[PDB]
């Protein structure tokens, strides 16, 4: 899996590849592995499919839950119930999550949560198999404070990258972007992302 | 680890008449749930009047008809064109398969042709080259849906007469080669109805007098 | 097995063969794997054939009673998250694999879901030892918002490739389409190889077999 | 006994009517790492016969040197080398076979599934099988490790048996092939979008056809 | 070490016109030691039949199972159980003990008392529904009586014709079997009687 | 525990039960009674775990004394060994099982008939001629397969069994040290103090 | 497997079931397991099929090579060293068989000799060798004397491999009967166990353990 | 094989071996002599594997017999010992090891003296004035500490070997069948036919 | 380990860095895994230590003896030796090295084989641990016909990456270049490549 989610100057980006796996076969290549948690708070989904989504749909009904309670939960709120299932069921567990939102106040903020169930907030992040290949292109193309178009572009490329080395990887580039503005959805296929 | 042995799937299906002999096998080959072929013969002619077959893994199945036919050759070459008579053909066989006793030919082995007074003989053979002289033998995956059906067919196993009620054995009336083709090929359609790595097509050689005559028959392909 | 599954232009086509295996012996020729969920959603089963059937039977159940609370007719989602919380529960001892498909208020839906509890939601899935030869033919030949006739012919033509091309599976093939305005329950939808047909008769004759003693008793 | 470590995925082909057609991604695998991009796994020997390798790539390149000497050796006190007396797909099989199965008896396996494929002197095609194990087979349409599971049922829809063989043109089978060769794009994660190509036909010879690429790609049904 | 083959034993079922058949042997034993050869593994619930292959504990025990629920059930409906709903019942109690499976091989027989349609079913260990309406087959000779039915069955066959059938098929199967044999049972059973034959049979 | 033996005769049971009570490398006992009493007509023989059989045979001794003080009835030996079934049935699925084989003789004064059951420790019942348990078995069921018939008498049934020991004294590797032998009739359960 | 063969006032009495297994499969009920070495030796095989019917022909070779080079008839002892000596240079490597060399010359008298694929070489007045051996040695051993007639003998020793025929899972068939004298082995036919076991139980009065 | 016992009085060497041979479950010999005589004054008793014991023993039995031969002359029950040894301490480091244990019970014709060496199949020899060999020695050691005296007499061995094989008779689970008893003595080596 | 081929216009350079380690423990460094087999044929090692100094070697002993009867060996031939002892013995090796070489004729080139004992003639080639993670980077920034100052950036900035990420690898950045010129050696420290 090659996913990311990397914080801008109007919000934060997450971004995705389509490929799910059975070994050598790909039982899913159209795959959408970001997923909802609240309207302004969605995570990046690595590691086992069904824990990933056993997690994500737990994590949903405590935001849904606090919500009705709270009002909106913060960004480093969703990340802990996160962390809380992943940590304390890190033995039954393979999931390894990255939890991107957007609030008025902090504006965008990325958290990612490893295998062990530890929770690292960070300005961008990467993981799935496809990201150890991306390290040493995305470490010397970040910077902080990115136009939207320079933070789709730095996704596009470094994705285009884990795909085109990681056999685990591949199919579309999906991503979804959170800003004040709304939740806008993209994607972009093979032709485009291939000759770059 | 490196694992030596495969399976292959087929079975094959060995029968001697009065005058003539047929070894029967079917034409698919296999690994696991995947067909490899719907038409890769297993039964063949290897000369002298004899027809020969060794199913299981195929590899280990070619090699040895392929060391049995050129044994043949010599066996001409050495004993001044003599024919080797089939159980002289047997014996070759048991030493051939034994030579390899510590790592084994993965296959179950029939010959058929005839034997010197001119009536039908068919032989049969395990892995390490033990064998023996029978009227009816089925090898391969489907053996154990064949064989009962042999004994009871061929060698009227458990029938008695009418009227007599278990006192009078029904008596071992000889089958001709019609007769015989008619079991073979029922015994295969049974055999690919019931089991999953048989199937494709039939091919029957048949041996006589005269020589080694083939049929070949359609069979269920899923 | 092979199952599999096409959302189309009205809504979802459901294909599965008819092969039960024990070992490398076919037990049953004409076995059933389209079982009913609801009377707008159908499951096709693999996998271990029990947990297939039980799987079903009990989401099956559940569902009628919720559906007799509510009022309503069910959702495939409902069915989908029922189906998927149990097999994640049992951690994938629990060996079904199924291909849920159904029309509700809010449009048509497949869904495959895995032993482990993950779904994927697709306009086509196959699934069981004949999925690869059945996806061969939906990459080859699918497309998006087919109509009825085409749908069912693709379907067919998938259950079939895994049908010769795989020894799992095998026998006919069954189809069941689901649109807003009817369920096509059809069983056999083809019959893509005839039984073979026997030239002897080896029936015995009475008095053929040995006997030692007799018991009759009436009812 | 080893393992495998650089790998090359599917090697398809068909018969048809005249000839035969091959083909090949051209990726060497280093487990999940899609290593090396530029991988030839068709390899000609003369002008009758293409050999297509699947599995580990060093013993590929053994095997790549081993046809090379045998075209050598062959030439050898031989007027007839380019007529009469050249390597015949049947005898460059063999060869293969009685090698496979050598190593194979001695524990020490040449790891791979190999489809020799070519046109004999008399015309008749020619395509069979041979892997690791020394087993050996032919059919209308042959296929190796993940393409015998996705490729060899959309070929034998356009050759199912034997009499299909004169009903099939170059152009029918050649279409099936590079189909083929997409839907296990699509499937295999461990497959390359680019690869090559060979027909063997017995009027036109040998085409060697390199750096083909799938196309007509549908992923637009994944934005929903 | 394997249960389902420390014993040893077969069942088989068939349908015929207005009939069933249904017939087991009689071993019972530890591997090679051949123990009891009158342990029949036939037993019956009013009209409905129930063939019990497999560990043998599990065989007696399941028939006192059944015998419990199915006395049970007459009493509360005032009626007996019938074939449909007693491979119901089979399927139920063996999945209940899905990880924990009691090691048999289940084969249901009888004639559906008011619509007089001939009724026959088989189970895996875990429950699983063989629901053929030519022959069910179990035990340890199963891959021989597959191939012995196979290739003698025909449909619609008068009951003693169905007799030699049934009866020719468990013979051959268990001489093909070192745990099958050692005697034999055959109920030809019809919508108003039932006749039960021992056979003659090799002993070894 | 060893070697086990049961013969039903005529109008009797006769079990034969080894005296040898060995741990490792060194016989304990030359004179173990393998046996308990259930009911004045029922008798029970027993060989398997060490601690086990004992254990086993006491509790199932204790069920059916209390049964028979609160109906004041003696059960037939059939419904002992239904209950015994059961109770290794019930065990053979526990934490951890009785490793226990059992033969019940007993002589059934309703039907006026003796009768011999051979249950395994999972619970496999059987009403027989003759019994034997564990490797004995394999040497005494063909002798017995050719010396019984159905009427023999209770002096007959002891040539038949003594027969049955010398075969398992010349050919068995174990010293089992002899056997103690007890008749199950109509008239209760006896020892025969010479063999 | 069943094989027995016993020592008596006529001679020595061989007899063998005919039954081949592969685990629970039965292979064959038509097999031979006494190998006709000459006119006064017989070889009885039990263990690995293969193993006894190549090792007992080759030691039928290598016996008649004796009599070529010394004129002279082998003994029951060196027929029975050269396999024992063969066996036990391929001892560990998983060779099974349980084999009885059994016969006559003037030297030695009617002999006996156990080989086995261990290396033990015995030799004895009764063995029984086999999966049913200890069926056979139950009834072998309560009959037996020196006694014992010629028709009493080889009665005998059909009616012990019939036992294990009967109880043993893995034996069974039919029975293969020899008598070896002064003058040489006597064939003395084969008894299908389907018709023996119900005569021997009708005149007998036997087996009352069965239905029938 | 398993027991064999050896002791040295005053003027003689008494050998003691047990008499059945077992394969499995059944005993197939209950007449075996588990002894080679080396040399007229030399007598060498074994136990171990099957087949490496006769072999074993019969191998060394050919080597003195082709000494004794080539220089006309008994080798001293000393020198044999020695020989013995070698050949086993040789063996433990092959390919496939002989699993022999032995007693070289001897007369030296030179000295006047009877002498007993102990070596089991790792190679290890030691002069006794008793020895055995696998579990035997358990039992048979702490009696023979109790009433051996190295001045005794040829009948008081004979009764002082009886009262070792009673012993083993009494606590030990295996069957051996009896024993055969051998003395070797300046007169040469006999067996004692009643024991 | 982190090592690097580049072909450029004037010829090739090698690249590597200094770490060797026993488990955690840094046992060298300072080392040299840049290893010449011959004049201007040069290799990098990565995998066991004494089994590729021990081939290095054997190579070294070959071209050495190639050199006194044929003259000078070319790039392929000191390939094709290093190729033969890694195939020949890959059950007994674990051995990754790349061969780099500058004839006149052929200008530089670059040859790596990996443990399989495979040979790929490349424009570059990465090895060792760390390269893993310089895949994106290298690809997106390698061009063909570079000079020879942006091909030692190139190298200095994809090893630093590599370092950066990677615990098996670390300490100096050495180089080796190979054109008509002759033979030189560069060394880059911490405090340089670090801030980069
Ligand atoms: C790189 C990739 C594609 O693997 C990425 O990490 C995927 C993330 C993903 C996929 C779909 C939806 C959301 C997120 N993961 C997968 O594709 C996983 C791979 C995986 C399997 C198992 C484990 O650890 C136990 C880790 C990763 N694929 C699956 O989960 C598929 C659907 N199921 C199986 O492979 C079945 N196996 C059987 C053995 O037991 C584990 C599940
Ligand atoms: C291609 C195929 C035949 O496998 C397809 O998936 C079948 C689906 C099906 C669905 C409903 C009814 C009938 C058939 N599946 C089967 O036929 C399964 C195959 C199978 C066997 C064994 C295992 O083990 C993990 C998995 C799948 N057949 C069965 O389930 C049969 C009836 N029962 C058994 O094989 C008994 N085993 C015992 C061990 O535990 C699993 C059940
Ligand atoms: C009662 C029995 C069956 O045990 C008796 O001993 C048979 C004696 C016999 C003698 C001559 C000809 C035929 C039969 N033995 C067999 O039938 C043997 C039993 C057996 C199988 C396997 C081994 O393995 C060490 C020992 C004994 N059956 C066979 O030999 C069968 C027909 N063949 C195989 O099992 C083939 N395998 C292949 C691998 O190597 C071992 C033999
Ligand atoms: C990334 C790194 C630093 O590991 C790189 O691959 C090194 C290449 C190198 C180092 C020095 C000179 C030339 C080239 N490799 C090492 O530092 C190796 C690591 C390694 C050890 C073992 C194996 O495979 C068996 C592969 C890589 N370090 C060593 O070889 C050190 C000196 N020795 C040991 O670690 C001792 N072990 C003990 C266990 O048996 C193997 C050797
Ligand atoms: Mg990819
Ligand atoms: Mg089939
Ligand atoms: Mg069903
Ligand atoms: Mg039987
Ligand atoms: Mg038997």
């Amino acid at each position: 899996t090659s996913i990311m989610a990397v914080t801008f100057k109007d919000g934060v980006i997450l971004g995705a590849d389509s490929r799910t796996t059975t070994g050598a076969y790909i039982a899913n290549r159209v795959t959408d592995k970001l997923t909802r948690v609240h309207d302004k708070i969605w995570c990046c989904r690595s590691g086992s499919a069904a824990d990933t989504q056993a997690i994500a749909d737990i994590v949903q009904y405590h935001l849904e839950l606090y919500t009705s309670q709270y009002g909106t939960p913060s960004t480093e709120t969703a990340a802990s119930v996160f962390k809380e299932l992943c940590y304390e069921n890190k033995d039954n567990l393979t999931a390894g999550i990255i939890v991107a939102g957007y609030d008025d106040k902090n504006k965008g903020e990325v958290y990612t949560i490893p295998l062990g169930g530890s929770v690292h907030k960070l300005p961008y992040a990467i993981a799935g198999s496809g990201s150890t290949f991306i390290y040493g292109y995305c470490d010397k193309n970040f910077r902080e404070n990115m136009s939207k178009e320079e933070t789709v572009d730095f996704i596009k490329h470094s994705l285009s990258q884990a795909i085109k080395w990681d056999g685990s990887s591949g199919g579309v580039i999906r991503m979804v972007v959170l800003t004040a503005a709304g939740v806008e959805r993209l994607i972009f296929y093979p032709d485009e992302y291939e000759q770059l | 680890q490196f694992n030596p042995y495969g399976d292959n799937g087929g079975t094959i299906l060995g029968i001697a008449g009065e005058d003539f002999a047929v070894l029967a096998g079917d034409t698919r080959n296999i690994t696991d749930y995947s067909i490899n072929s719907r038409y890769e013969p297993k039964v063949f002619d290897c000369g002298d009047n004899i027809v020969m077959s060794a199913n299981g893994f195929a590899a280990d199945g070619d090699a040895l008809v392929k060391r049995f036919k050129n044994s043949v050759k010599w066996y001409h070459f050495d004993h001044n064109d003599k024919k080797l008579s089939i159980n002289s053909a047997a014996r070759n066989i048991q030493h051939l398969l034994y030579g390899k006793r510590f790592f084994p030919y993965y296959v179950h082995t029939i010959i058929a042709g005839l034997d010197e007074d001119g009536k039908g003989a068919v032989y049969s053979f395990d892995p390490v080259g033990s064998y023996e002289r029978e009227q009816c033998r089925a090898g391969g995956a489907a053996a154990s849906l064949i064989m009962p059906f042999l004994d009871n067919q061929v060698n009227f196993k458990n029938q008695y007469e009418p009227g007599t009620n278990g006192k009078v054995k029904k008596p071992l009336k000889y089958l001709s080669v019609e007769e015989v083709i008619k079991l073979v090929r029922d015994s295969f359609t049974s055999a690919t109805e019931r089991h999953i790595q048989v199937g494709d097509g039939l091919e029957i050689l048949i041996v006589t007098k005269d020589g080694v005559r083939k049929e070949f028959y359609e069979l269920k392909r899923d | 097995t092979t199952i599999a599954g096409v959302v189309y232009k009205d809504g979802i086509v459901l294909g599965a063969d008819t092969r039960a295996t024990e070992g490398m012996v076919v037990a049953d020729k004409n076995c059933s794997k389209i079982h009913f969920i609801s009377p707008n959603i159908y499951c096709c089963g693999a996998g271990t054939a029990a947990d297939t059937d039980m799987t079903t039977q009990l989401i099956s159940s559940n569902l009628e009673l919720h559906s007799l609370s509510t009022g309503r007719l069910p959702r495939v989602v409902t069915a989908n998250r029922m189906l998927k919380q149990m097999l994640f529960r049992y951690q994938g001892y629990i060996g079904a694999a199924l291909v849920l498909g159904g029309v509700d208020v809010t449009g048509p839906h497949l869904y495959s879901i895995y032993p482990h509890g993950s779904t994927d939601k697709l306009p086509y899935v196959t699934m069981g030892s004949g999925s690869l030869a059945a996806m061969a033919v939906f990459e080859d030949k699918f497309r998006p918002d087919m109509e009825e006739e085409e749908a069912k012919n693709l379907v067919s033509e998938a259950i079939a490739a895994g049908i010769f091309n795989d020894l799992g599976s095998g026998g006919n093939i069954d189809l069941c389409v689901i649109s807003k305005n009817k369920l096509d329950f059809l069983r056999p939808y083809t019959v893509p190889n005839k039984k073979g047909t026997r030239l002897g008769r080896y029936r015995c004759e009475k008095g053929t077999t040995a006997v030692l003693t007799e018991k009759i008793t009436p009812l | 006994t080893q393992q495998p470590i650089v790998t090359g995925t599917s090697v398809i082909s068909m018969k048809y009517d005249n000839g035969v057609i091959i083909a090949a991604d051209n990726l060497g695998s280093y487990g999940s790492l899609l290593r090396f991009n530029g991988v030839e796994r068709l390899i000609p020997v003369g002008d009758n016969t293409v050999v297509g390798i699947s599995g580990d790539i060093s013993d590929m390149q053994h095997i790549e040197r081993l046809l090379k000497d045998l075209v050598t050796e062959n030439a050898y006190d031989n007027p007839l080398a380019d007529a009469e007396e050249a390597l015949e797909p049947s005898y460059i099989f063999e060869y293969l076979a009685t090698v496979m199965y050598q190593r194979r008896s001695k524990m020490n396996p040449l790891w791979n599934a190999i489809i020799v494929a070519g046109v004999q002197s008399n015309g008749d095609q020619f395509l069979r099988y041979v892997n690791l194990l020394g087993v050996t087979y032919s059919s209308p349409t042959l296929a190796t490790g993940f393409g015998a599971h996705m490729a060899n049922p959309l070929l034998r829809k356009v050759v199912d048996r034997e009499s299909d063989i004169p009903k099939t043109t170059v152009q029918v089978a050649e279409e099936a092939i590079v189909n083929a060769m997409r839907v296990l794009y699509y499937r295999d994660a461990r497959s390359s979008r680019n690869f090559s190509l060979a027909i063997i036909d017995k009027n036109t010879g040998l085409t060697f056809k390199k750096n083909l690429q799938v196309e007509n790609m549908k992923w637009d049904f994944a934005k929903d | 070490s394997d249960p389902s083959s420390i014993n040893g034993g077969i069942v088989v079922a068939m349908t015929g016109k207005d009939c069933v058949a249904i017939a087991c042997d009689l071993r019972l034993g530890s591997q090679s030691l051949g123990v009891s050869n009158k342990f029949e593994k036939i037993f019956h619930y009013g009209h409905v039949f129930l063939g019990i292959t497999g560990l043998a504990t599990d065989v007696t025990t399941l028939n006192e199972m059944f015998r419990y629920k199915t006395n049970l059930y007459k009493l509360k409906e005032e009626r007996a159980i019938e074939p449909e709903t007693f491979t119901q019942l089979v399927s139920s109690s063996l999945y209940e003990r899905r990880f924990g499976p009691y090691f048999v091989g289940p084969v249901v027989a009888g004639i559906n008392s008011k619509s007089g349609k001939p009724f026959i079913a088989g189970f895996d260990l875990i429950g699983c529904i063989d629901e053929a309406k030519d022959f069910i087959v179990s035990g340890t000779a199963s891959d021989q009586l597959f191939g012995m039915c196979e290739s003698l069955y025909e449909p619609n066959l008068e009951p003693e014709d169905l007799f030699e059938t049934i009866s020719q098929a468990l013979l051959n199967a268990a001489d093909r079997d070192a745990l099958s044999g050692w005697g034999a049972v055959v109920y030809i059973i019809k919508k108003d009687e039932v006749v039960k034959r021992y056979l003659k049979m090799r002993q070894d | 525990m060893d070697i086990i033996l049961g013969i039903r005769v005529q109008d009797s049971v006769i079990l034969a039960s080894s005296k040898a009570v060995t741990r490792g490398i060194s016989v304990l006992k030359d004179s173990d009674d393998k046996t308990r009493q259930l009911s004045p007509h029922t008798l029970m023989s027993f060989a398997g775990e060490a601690g086990d059989t004992v254990q086993f045979a006491e509790y199932i001794q204790a069920n059916i004394q209390l049964y028979s003080i609160r109906e004041d009835y003696e059960l037939s030996p059939q419904a002992v060994s239904s209950f015994v079934r059961q109770e290794l049935a019930k065990s053979i699925r526990s934490r951890r099982p009785y490793q226990v084989n059992v033969l019940i003789g007993g002589y059934d004064k309703k039907k006026n008939k003796p009768e011999l059951y051979q249950i395994d420790y999972l619970g496999t019942k059987v009403e027989l001629p003759y019994g034997a348990h564990g490797y004995s078995g394999f040497y005494t069921f063909s002798l017995l397969d050719h010396h019984y018939r159905p009427d023999m008498t209770t002096e007959e049934g002891l040539d038949l069994l003594k027969l049955c020991v010398q075969e398992l004294e010349k050919r068995m590797p174990m010293d089992f040290k002899g056997v103690i032998v007890k008749i199950v009739d109509k008239d209760g359960i006896r020892q025969v103090d010479d063999f | 497997t069943t094989t027995l063969a016993f020592r008596f006032q006529g001679g020595i009495i061989v007899a063998v079931d005919s039954r081949a297994t592969a685990g629970n499969w039965v292979a064959s009920q038509t097999v031979k397991k006494v190998i006709e070495i000459n006119p006064f030796l017989l070889g009885t095989m039990a263990g690995g099929a293969a193993d006894c019917q190549f090792w007992e022909t080759w030691l039928g070779s290598q016996c008649r090579l004796h009599e070529l080079r010394e004129k002279e008839r082998i003994s029951v002892a060196a027929a029975s060293k050269i396999l024992s000596n063969l066996v036990y240079q391929y001892k560990g490597a998983g060779l099974s068989m349980g084999t009885m060399i059994c016969g006559y010359t003037r030297k030695e008298g009617p002999t006996i000799y156990y080989v086995d694929s261990d290396g033990t070489r015995l030799k004895g007045d009764i063995f029984c060798v086999g999966s049913g051996q200890t069926f056979a040695y139950g009834v072998l051993d309560s009959n037996y004397k020196w006694d014992l007639s010629v028709e009493d003998a080889l009665y005998l020793g059909k009616r012990s491999i019939l036992a294990a025929a009967h109880r043993d899972a893995y034996s069974g068939g039919s029975v293969n009967l020899y008598h070896v004298t002064e003058d040489g082995w006597i064939y003395h036919g084969n008894h299908d166990v389907g018709e023996l076991f119900w005569k021997v139980k009708e005149e007998e009065g036997s087996f009352n353990n069965v239905i029938g």
